[PDB]
């Protein structure tokens, strides 16, 4: 059956496309964290929160590459068996 | 960092001016909502593998669900760690706040030197030397005070953030 | 038998020690117990108390760590700030110095005696460094002849010529302050002579106030249980022109003694001092 995998990177791509546009609607907020106050300690933790947002989004944009890499792998594999007639 | 090494017109200082926690309590919202959102992406993913599998099971989709599991407990993982920043930036927050609270007001700083002054400018017979004395302590009461509130401080905020581990890169399916 | 650290050194043994201060009038950084003091091996000063063998490896001197607990938790503590011209009380008047500044003013020299049960120990500071070693008193005389001693040992002077008096201390704080509002001008002494106290008197202790060669302030500090209290009176000794003043109340609305600086006399107001204690019997207290 080659349609259930069209449908399937049909979900894929949806779901993708779902998890890039979470990222990006809450980037300003995770990557826009500041001191509380002047001390040390306050830095510390801002500058930790701000990299580990940042460091969130590139794990996010990979994670979106495997998923296009998967949809289109079952695109192409559906076309192997529609076409084999 | 050793903030006891600092008199207690620095540390109070420090941590009474800046401009509060609300980027951090913004950040907690956001990143909580990202919780939110991609448990739901790690649903709909496990949901779509299990409708393809139910709409051939067969040879070629059961070798592309072994392929894919790599790929779903890294999303599962990925779910574990999303739970626990909102939580951490709490506690953050809380350590600030109760910093804050317990480090010594600059008044009561400024006000230790301006008695001492006094006494200082009225000592022409020494009398007031014993006194003065006292309110040498005390000011060096205020810098211990200060250093332990800041110890504390430290301490929270390095175990909130050491329950925060690393991204992990996604594995590939395909 | 004895030993000099600088004001880093001094801070690192109370922390080896867990000491978390001394005497306030030695200014030295408190100590804060946290979860680590390795950093403390980074110090220089942990390398240079490592060859004079007062840290053996990571262990103080036994000796030396005994003298630090009388000054960490001493039952009697006898203070004497001692100057080389104006006592400054330790204001060093520098608008760059830090806030906290653990300096002492280079004119000053800091002696601090401490006691716990019959173990007495001194501690002194000059300019950045400390000197710690066992200190022999017995008596309100031996502590008198230690600071003469002091004294004498910045600038000589002999006993100011005056004729000893008793003195309201509050109507003295007004007319000596009024006094030096007006310069110390020598028509302005009316008010101090009203107070009964001598033409000589007054010359002397201008000239001890207006610009004195060397001056000490001696006071004392008991402790029981956890709270504590100094000597309601203080012994000040002042070097003019016209000899060595020594001034201090009596054991008591208070008097102020205005007396020459024999022997004798800073005796007795040494021994005043320790008896204005708030805990009684100085010598055995605990
Ligand atoms: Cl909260
Ligand atoms: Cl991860």
């Amino acid at each position: 059956n080659p349609e259930a995998l069209t449908v399937a990177a049909t979900e894929v791509r949806r779901i993708r496309d779902r998890a890039i546009q979470s990222d990006a609607q809450v980037a300003p907020m995770t990557t826009a964290v500041r001191p509380p106050a002047a001390d040390l300690v306050s830095e510390k933790a801002a500058t930790f929160l701000v990299e580990y947002a940042r460091k969130y989004r590139q794990t996010i944009a990979a994670a979106a590459v495997v998923l296009e890499e998967f949809a289109h792998a079952l695109t192409t594999g559906a076309d192997k068996y529609a076409t084999a007639e | 960092m050793h903030f006891e090494a600092y008199p207690p017109e620095v540390n109070s200082a420090n941590i009474y001016a800046g401009p509060g926690p609300d980027s951090m309590l913004a950040a907690a919202r956001a990143w909580r909502s990202l919780d939110v959102e991609m448990t739901a992406v790690q649903r709909s993913f496990n949901r779509t593998l299990l409708s393809l599998m139910d709409a051939w099971a067969g040879p070629v989709v059961m070798q592309l669900m072994e392929a894919a599991k790599p790929f779903v407990r890294w999303l599962t993982d990925l779910c574990v760690q999303l739970s626990e920043v909102e939580r951490q930036i709490h506690e953050i927050v809380r350590a600030y706040e109760w910093a804050h609270h317990d480090m010594v007001p600059l008044a009561q700083i400024y006000n230790n030197r301006a008695e001492r002054q006094i006494l200082i400018d009225n000592n022409l017979l020494g009398q007031f030397t014993a006194q003065i004395a006292d309110l040498d302590q005390e000011y060096d009461d205020f810098w211990d005070e200060d250093g332990e509130v800041m110890r504390d401080y430290r301490l929270r905020v390095s175990d909130a953030l050491s329950k925060l581990t690393p991204w992990k890169a996604p594995p590939p399916i395909a | 038998t004895d030993i000099t650290v600088n004001v880093d050194g001094f801070w690192m043994l109370q922390a080896l020690l867990d000491i978390r201060h001394v005497a306030p009038e030695l200014r030295c950084r408190p100590y804060v117990s946290t979860d680590s003091n390795d950093w403390l091996n980074e110090h220089p000063g942990m390398a240079v108390m490592r060859e004079q063998g007062i840290v053996v490896g990571d262990t103080v001197n036994e000796q030396v760590a005994a003298r630090m607990r009388v000054l960490a938790a001493p039952d009697l503590e006898v203070v004497a700030l001692l100057s080389r011209g104006k006592l400054l009380y330790g204001v060093v008047d520098n608008e760059d110095q830090p806030p906290g500044s653990r300096d002492i003013p280079d004119n000053e020299f800091r002696v601090v005696l401490a006691r716990r049960g019959q173990h007495w120990v001194s501690a002194v500071r000059v300019g950045n460094d400390i000197t710690v070693d066992d200190v022999s008193v017995s008596d309100s005389a031996s502590i008198a002849a230690l600071v003469i001693d002091g004294l004498e040992s910045i600038h000589h002077a002999d006993p100011a010529a005056i004729n000893a008096v008793n003195v309201p201390l509050e109507e003295m704080l007004e007319a000596t302050k009024s006094w030096q509002e007006s310069g110390f001008n020598v028509f302005s002494g009316g008010d101090l002579r009203r107070m009964g106290i001598s033409a000589s008197t007054v010359a002397a202790l201008g000239q001890a106030l207006s610009d004195p060669a060397a001056e000490v302030a001696v006071y004392a500090r008991q402790y029981r249980d956890d709270a504590k209290g100094p000597s309601a009176s203080v012994l000040s000794l002042k070097d003019g022109s016209g000899g060595r003043i020594a001034l201090y109340q009596q054991a008591r609305e208070a008097w102020l003694a205005i007396c020459p600086a024999t022997p004798q006399l800073v005796q007795v107001g040494v021994k005043t001092v320790l008896d204005t204690l708030p805990y009684g019997e100085w010598k055995t207290h605990s």
